[PDB]
């Protein structure tokens, strides 16, 4: 069924599960034409498919060529997402296939169920979690690889870097969601918090800075402060 | 004209025969129904006054034999039986009539409603859906589940409706996932009409049977089947012209016959809004759309 906060643990049990977020698959700029009309131009997008236990991110780059000559692109995008997630599951060994796919948007349920008919034991479910995966394209290294792509391309990351050496998958997910929620709420201020000290660097093979445990406590504090500050500004509280 | 005599009426009951219903009191001198038009199928149905739980009845064709009703005080229901001794049957039904303890099938000659509701229903298809080969007539009740419903638990007492599932490999060609889910023409034309039903008459026969089981018995699985078979046609961009024109007439008479105070339980708001206002055939069901808008506007 629809995942939430009683069973918030069940997420991190030994049953392999993948989150699928489709919010960055079909992306457009909205600009004015010569005739004084408004026109969309598609830019590269991505499917965000994440194993929340392991941090393994399957980033399927959606090249703008996929939209060429197609109609109803917002509808097509859900079916393209479902096609690629099904393809990803087919490419995996049986022992690595998920037992649950959790879609961040209920509109993905029918497309994914239809493409996954060959896997009747894989539960396709929505969630009541409001996850900030839309802000994946605020992670510089993810945005760079998506925008540079000249063809369809799958790129693998660990979105937790090396954190699981020191913290639980539950704790790493809570850190990830805080960081993404901050980047979604005030991207420029969230990036300032992360890059404020030029002495703390991002390893070539990482997405985030190499913070010590104490530095992460301080960073998490500053992110919670940023979210609360923005809440106050929006609602005059 | 055929007759269905009753041995007696020991318990108070509402008796239906096709679209008509009457009441019989406990131990009333009732000996059945005379003046029944031949040719079609018929249904005789029951709802006990003392327990309106379990409506039940029997589909039959008078041409296939001589049928009567006898109450079984062990099983507590009116049972249809066949009289194999024609001389005995002719002797009863020439006399009970000479007694006048039978009600007359009240067919108005302008009224062709029952023919419109059963045009495509045939006893031989009914006996494939309701499997009890030792009888020429078929028992249905309120509680009987469908084979499909059993897949999501006594197979002998089940309604063997054609399984329709829009999210199944049968409905969706690998490589045509979006196409076949958004346009069910493949599933309708190749799988159901060419593959399973063989023609539109058998399709409509099952749809008409499902509607009547839903209406007469309040059989939920039958309502689901009726709705599913409508939605499959309406959700297809490609349907022969004759089938759409016939579907409009089939549904019009079904909507016309539906008891006014039964619209909450027998009509699925989602399916009817989709078929009338969103589907490929939204502009193909003129008569149905018009009777639904004027009779049941609350649903839309």
């Amino acid at each position: 069924g629809a995942m939430n906060s009683s069973n918030y643990a069940e997420l991190f049990n030994n049953d392999i599960k993948l989150f699928v977020d489709d919010t960055n698959v079909y992306r457009v700029t909205v600009h004015k034409t010569f005739e004084g009309n408004v026109a969309t131009k598609a830019i590269n997008g991505c499917i965000f498919t994440l194993n929340p236990k392991t941090g393994h991110l399957f980033l399927k780059i959606i090249h703008t060529s996929v939209w060429a000559g197609q109609k109803r692109l917002s509808q097509l995008a859900k079916w393209k997402t479902a096609e690629e997630v099904s393809a990803l599951v087919r490419s995996l060994p049986k022992e690595e296939q998920p037992k649950q796919i959790i879609v961040t948007r209920k509109a993905m349920l029918d497309p994914l169920e239809v493409h996954m008919l060959d896997f009747p034991n894989i539960a396709i479910r929505p969630t009541e979690l409001r996850l900030p995966f839309s802000a994946a394209m605020s992670i510089d290294k993810l945005s760079d690889v998506v925008m540079k792509a000249t063809e369809p391309q799958m790129v693998l990351f660990n979105i937790y870097d090396d954190w699981l050496d020191r913290i639980s998958s539950y704790t790493a997910f809570s850190r990830l969601t805080l960081l993404l929620r901050a980047l979604k709420t005030n991207e420029e201020s969230a990036k300032m918090i992360l890059l404020s000290d030029p002495t703390i660097t991002i390893k070539s093979y990482h997405l985030w800075p190499s913070f010590t445990d104490e530095q992460w406590i301080t960073i998490e504090s500053q992110m919670r402060d940023l979210i609360l500050t923005e809440y106050g500004r929006k609602y005059n509280v | 004209m055929n007759t269905v005599p009753f041995t007696s009426a020991p318990i108070e009951v509402t008796i239906g025969i096709d679209q008509y219903s009457f009441n019989v009191k406990e131990n009333q001198p009732f000996h059945g129904i005379k003046d029944i038009p031949i040719g079609h199928v018929h249904v005789i149905h029951f709802q006990h006054a003392d327990n309106s739980s379990m409506r039940y009845g029997y589909w039959f064709d008078c041409r296939m034999g001589n049928f009567y009703i006898q109450y079984d005080p062990k099983d507590g229901l009116y049972k249809m039986m066949e009289e194999r001794d024609g001389a005995k049957f002719e002797n009863i039904v020439h006399n009970f009539k000479e007694r006048q303890m039978m009600v007359s099938y009240p067919k108005i000659d302008e009224d062709d409603t029952w023919y419109n509701l059963t045009e495509f229903v045939q006893m031989d298809k009914i006996r494939k859906i309701v499997r009890k080969d030792e009888n020429q007539f078929s028992y249905v009740d309120s509680s009987m589940t469908t084979v499909q419903e059993n897949e999501l638990s006594d197979p002998a007492h089940s309604l063997n409706y054609t399984v329709i599932n829009f999210k199944s490999r049968e409905a969706i060609r690998p490589g045509h996932e979006m196409e076949d889910f958004l346009d069910k023409s493949y599933y309708l034309n190749t799988v159901m009409l060419q593959g399973i039903f063989k023609n539109s008459s058998n399709y409509f026969g099952e749809l008409q049977f499902a509607f009547l089981n839903a209406m007469f018995f309040g059989n939920y699985g039958s309502s689901l089947q009726w709705h599913a078979m409508i939605e499959l046609i309406c959700s297809s961009a490609t349907v022969p012209k004759h089938m759409l024109d016939k579907l409009d007439e089939i549904l019009y008479y079904q909507i016309k016959t539906l008891p006014e105070q039964y619209s909450d339980i027998l009509l699925n708001e989602r399916v009817w809004n989709i078929c009338l206002y969103s589907s490929f055939q939204k502009n193909s069901l003129h008569n149905t759309e018009k009777i639904m808008e004027n009779k049941y506007p609350e649903l839309l």
